[PDB]
């Protein structure tokens, strides 16, 4: 299935040029730009790995996409995704979060419930490419 | 004599420590608009029935409210606005109940006023600071979803009532794995006959894991714990906690004192808190009487709900966009700035009050996403009503298109179209990769 | 660098929602100033540990504290007075552990500063109004007591420790018979195997109930709660409650989160809370370092006590009497003045805020009561100590002699006597009429 | 007369049951050493506010503190070293408020003192016997961490302040992916408006199980439960006790029943209990007023805190090596024996107390390892700030650098090399197969 | 025994003269003053009975002290009180409250113990004379 | 990835000497010594398997240095460990603690996230190659 977290996922997988206008959205809206990875592709997993720092103060989207198409080549069965961060006060926080690159084939979430009080189920869901070591996965 | 009584004052200078209002006052035929200000001032605050020794005890000039700026409405020679300022020690801390009675209340003028309706309100930083704001605010509800830069999707449940627990989550489960963030219940949905609240509770919370395991996303139901009694409340919160949702809604019905109970609860439970409010309440299109709901989304983000409908500019209501794009800015700005078109009177600090998210709900759907977005900005949740259920080709269709046409237009915002212009060729430019977009413009542009 | 990173602003303009800080700074031999004073303000928030690529992620400058005006101190060429600023939305709302923490912790300058005193906090309107104030308060503790227009009197039981609780109600009763109006538990005496504190409370309710229905007053025992953790406190604040206490005490050694907590309890417990705070703690007599003890009757007039000990002018404790009139009005005040021979370096605003009662102990007896008067006002707790206990002719007469003067001094301050030069004569008529004031006299006159 | 009436005894034969404690006594310009003691003595025990009958109904000798011992500092001709006895059962069991009330308060002496410092204490072996002593101890934190044999490594968030919960919890995350044991808090983060305390726990929760994961080792995170009132911290506390907290944090500014009721806390529910100290507290460097930090040491490891800053020799703290010595020893050592050099004043057994880890925090860096192994030992946490956060190449890999550094040094210790003089060469060889070290010690060493 | 409720009932009952320059005192802090009487001498009566209204604004202290006399004379087996109230800011309340007239004799106080849980007594005072209705008092 | 539990696992796999003079650092420490071996690798598997008893009273390390080359004979793709036990009093516990063998291959943990109240999660780590038999792992 595909995955749909990230603001353009129910779009087509975008081209370098759609990635190029919205590092230049990012840029005028003057945020920090981070590029994230992982093969745990959870809802709940927060933390992707960083490829490389936040780039600050950015004018030119060239190294920001040259920075992206490295990340494709090292980690090209990884989800991954460019992260706009706002540094303004009273959001301080992520503002716009997309998908990059997806491995080629998603399996998608096993759903577990373990029963407990009456009718009440306690649930989880596990990637399946989670129950192979990451080296392994996708 | 009110003007003579001391609640005029022309000369007075307002603190900012001051809690002011703004009255839209209609005074009585051949009253006058100084008399008419100081009788609301006079009334909401020392009733002056004439002579009281008693009043000689205390520090009678601070507990008077003052009428201090009246200007005629422009455009209607019989109106006034009126400007009063209260005392901040005449208010409890952190009671939205201390606050309206103080100043809707005691507010009469029978012989010298013939109408009212307050317009806004300038609550200072220092009162502000007395209460909680929102439980979780945008930023958090955000980082809670992990869901960046769009606007959220939405929509109640249809029927709004008659489905039983099993074939009501089977809604919600189709919805959500369809592309909306969130379902919600009906605020007519509590527990009745039909079906009672703990089995509706336990089908949603299987359709919305369901809907997170088919999807990959953070999925959402407003349960809706509305009830008669607080402790009935606390049952119905504390099953929703339990189960794990992400969200509970409540009813503006429930009142003020509900509210902020709740409020405090969301904070202490890590629980997103949706409001209902009633777009077309029979206490809805008045320019005369009541107040102005730019007073009510003051006190809501002060009480401390995380989303409120707060219109749309198009669609089924018929909101001047300005006065409405007002109502936004109250809930979402850190500073607001006096501009008398969105029928802001007073600047307001927010002092770093979270923020609330506005919803849009009402008669919208996919073909009118570009003014959608253009109006309401991406701080917001898009609520669709049949716009999803009814497409023809399933709720899980329904909720794809108003999920593509959302970020088709959101991505050629942020490429910098002109996509008020050029938001229909977006449209189709989206509809051609996607059939159940191309099924939802045809099927509102044929007629309706 | 430290005035080149932005921790230094001398353009920087202060907010009425600023915390203001004012510490006496000594520079390390050959050290600026500003750059003495920008490493006090660099330390006390953003510690800059050189370059951190996690500050780009917030609104660094606002969590940046600002240095922004130095004075050299006026008679003492190596000390300097920097005033720093702190944006109040660092600081948790009702919180002292957060505002100390925030300010005396993190200010640090190992290589820039060889001494650091804090001296004054301007702590602003929007943040004291986060906070409870006293549980009682100066005007509501005298409704209760029904005592006007004096000083009260009080003493603590001598020995201090070591009587049984019966020997011990025994003091207490004939001292409050004799016109004290509160006895006081030693700071030192909680629970030891000399006396455990459940018997003391019993015996002391009997003494406090016996001496109401022999004087038709209200009279009140200070009894002491202070203990190892807070279930224990509470514990012995409960027993008080239940045998009817009007008074409990605390020790400031709890720390600041237990008298928060005990203020809280007695506010809602109609309780007056007395602070036992050391005159002559080791801490005392600095010009060096640690703080000034103006900033801990901020923190404890926030904190929410009713009474604290703030300094004779004369007797044994050997103060400024103008720095002492400083800490008075700090308690007392509804808005403190800027008066840098009082030592207060900022206007405040207490925002209504209720009233701390100061008290004075320590050395004073019956013959200086025309300087106690006239140096600490009717708002005050005079403490004698064996002023009482040792009479020749008694607890209850030494009582008597002290309270007998000090009605006296009081209506002749009424009278408008020039009661401060003419004190001694004033003295010597009451003692006309009262043998054991008569009695008093002779004694501190003959030698001590 | 002080010395005459029973305070000054040279001739008193101290018992194992006696709590002792050693004042540097500053007398007033023209007083004598023995009245000066005799004073302190007589100030912290039984007040004579001269003839006192109730005296004679207690046994008044023994609540009588004892000046036994005077001695002239030597290297300052004005000041004295004066030793005062005091009775156990002048102290409540457990309380370190009533044993700071009795020492430190009491103790006056306006006209024979002109300055006092506590420097030690000998507690006697069944009075510490009445404490908890730390809830974890050193021993049993080490098998719950399954870390032997080296320090700890950590390291507090940067920024101190601004960081919305998600990045916050990235930095904790990535820290202790690198190496470092444990994160922090910052004392001054409690909740306030730019990010409240729930959300920060929750993320925080996440990191340090995505880090136990992706190392295999067991992770922590300082959560710091700091709050105005106990009911607010044991609602802190219980969050990170239910999300599986191996370790909280509290500030000393809470004050010691507040601590007291914390480490009991943490014993009855198997949690780690860090104590914030401020290393450079305004109250820091003095040598006439106040009391010493050794003192407070013992307090702290009496009331049961398991780490408390203790301090560096080097770095940016300019401590004393062998004072500093002397407070690790108080924190670490079954039994304290005489060493004037180190300022311990009294032999003391600790009664089978658990031992309080030191913490070393302040300007050190991976170049200094060879000294603070040798300085400090390998009971520990060391903690950098930038010094891992601002590495050119990450905050995994600052850790990293730190964490190898360390081990380095360690194994060179236990292989018996000269560590302290071959050290460089030491961290020189480790960074051979280490870039992160390599990058780390170019940077220090070019300049800072 | 001599109740000591009052600010200067530890001093001999006042004079008229001495009773004048309290009135001053008054005046010139701007109070309103009150005259107040009772026969149940309880020190938690905070309601004594008041003799006309509080007099407001007043310069000149011989009708205060006109009404003190009369009250004497309708009221003389009462106790008698004068209250200085303030109408300042964080004050409003009575800031001088004394005695101007006494029964002549007081016979005080009963006090009752009732025994409750454990060791602890619920206490009351009662004023003899109140035993009594209070046309029949002193 | 590579575990790291142990006082020296940021450091390269210890030589033969190394080892050697960390047995004499603890023979004059004066320290019983084990060798513990797993392969369940948790944080929280408080208890590997024991090679043989401690030693004690041990004065040269050649027997201890036998005994961990026999021990990575019978178990090389095993986690094999060296403890050093204090008795002295007030400690009585492990002072140190190193690897001595790892396996060849690390795949790592699992992360579990239970779904729980409100927003919280109950986390479990699963070594990889506990989801086999111990006689099929590394
Ligand atoms: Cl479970
Ligand atoms: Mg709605
Ligand atoms: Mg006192
Ligand atoms: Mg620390």
């Amino acid at each position: 299935m595909r995955i749909t977290q990230g603001t353009f996922s129910f779009l087509p997988d975008l081209t370098d040029e759609q990635i190029k206008k919205q590092i230049d959205y990012m840029i005028s809206k003057k945020l920090a730009i981070g590029i994230e990875y992982t093969n745990d592709i959870h809802p709940r997993n927060s933390f992707w790995e960083m490829w490389g720092l936040p780039l600050f103060e950015v004018t030119d989207p060239a190294p920001v996409l040259f920075e992206i198409n490295a990340c494709r080549k090292a980690k090209s069965n990884f989800y991954i995704k460019v992260v706009g961060f706002s540094s303004e006060r009273g959001i301080e926080s992520t503002i716009i979060s997309f998908i990059v690159n997806r491995p080629k084939h998603e399996p998608g979430f096993n759903l577990i419930r373990q029963e407990d009080k009456s009718r009440s189920i306690k649930y989880s869901i596990q990637a399946y490419e989670t129950y192979k070591p990451e080296d392994q996965r996708y | 004599p009110y003007a003579k009584m001391g609640y005029w004052n022309p000369d007075y200078q307002v603190k900012d420590t001051d809690v002011l209002a703004l009255f839209r006052v209609t005074p009585q035929p051949g009253v006058d608009p100084i008399e008419a200000a100081a009788a609301v001032a006079g009334e909401s605050s020392t009733a002056t029935w004439t002579v009281v020794w008693t009043d000689l005890l205390t520090a009678a000039d601070l507990y008077r409210a003052k009428a201090y700026k009246v200007d005629q409405v422009p455009n209607n020679p019989e109106q006034y606005f009126a400007y009063i300022a209260y005392e901040l020690d005449l208010f409890e801390e952190g009671s939205i109940a201390n606050l309206t009675a103080s100043i809707i209340g005691n507010v009469f003028g029978f012989k010298a006023v013939k109408a009212l309706r307050l317009e806004d309100m300038r609550l200072p930083f220092a009162y502000i600071k007395t209460f909680q704001g929102p439980a979780t605010g945008v930023i958090l509800e955000r980082e809670r979803l992990d869901k960046f830069g769009r606007p959220l999707l939405g929509c109640t449940t249809k029927p709004k009532l008659g489905l039983s627990g099993k074939n009501y989550g089977r809604v919600v489960y189709e919805a959500l794995k369809g592309g909306l963030d969130f379902v919600k219940d009906d605020e007519n949905i509590n527990s009745q006959p039909f079906m009672r609240w703990r089995e509706r509770y336990l089908f949603v919370m299987e359709a919305v894991n369901k809907a997170a395991a088919a999807t990959g996303e953070v999925k959402g139901h407003y349960l809706n714990v509305t009830a008669a009694t607080m402790e009935e409340m606390y049952a119905r919160a504390q099953l929703a906690k339990e189960l794990g949702s992400v969200i509970i809604m409540i009813d503006l019905v429930i009142g003020y004192t509900a509210i902020q109970t709740m409020a405090k609860w969301a904070r202490d439970n890590d629980m997103i808190l949706h409001l209902h409010r009633a777009g077309n309440s029979t206490y809805s299109r008045q320019k005369n009487h009541g107040m102005n709901f730019r007073v009510i989304c003051k006190w809501m983000r002060m009480a401390g709900v995380d989303h409120i409908h707060a219109g749309t500019v198009v669609g089924k209501l018929e909101g001047d966009p300005i006065i409405t794009r007002g109502f936004y800015k109250t809930l979402l700005l850190p500073k607001l700035e006096r501009n008398l078109q969105e029928g802001l009177f007073f600047d307001m600090d927010w002092a770093s009050l979270r923020k609330v998210m506005p919803v849009a709900s009402g008669g919208i759907h996919a073909g009118q996403m570009h003014q959608l977005i253009h109006y309401l900005g991406e701080d917001v949740v898009l609520q669709f009503g049949g716009g999803t259920i009814g497409h023809p080709d399933g709720i899980q269709s329904g909720a794809t298109a108003n999920r593509v046409a959302l970020e088709a237009m959101i991505l050629a915002r942020n490429e910098n179209r002109d996509f008020l212009t050029e938001g229909p060729e977006i449209l189709r430019e989206a509809a051609k990769n996607c059939g159940a977009l191309r099924t939802a413009l045809d099927l509102w542009k044929d007629i309706t």
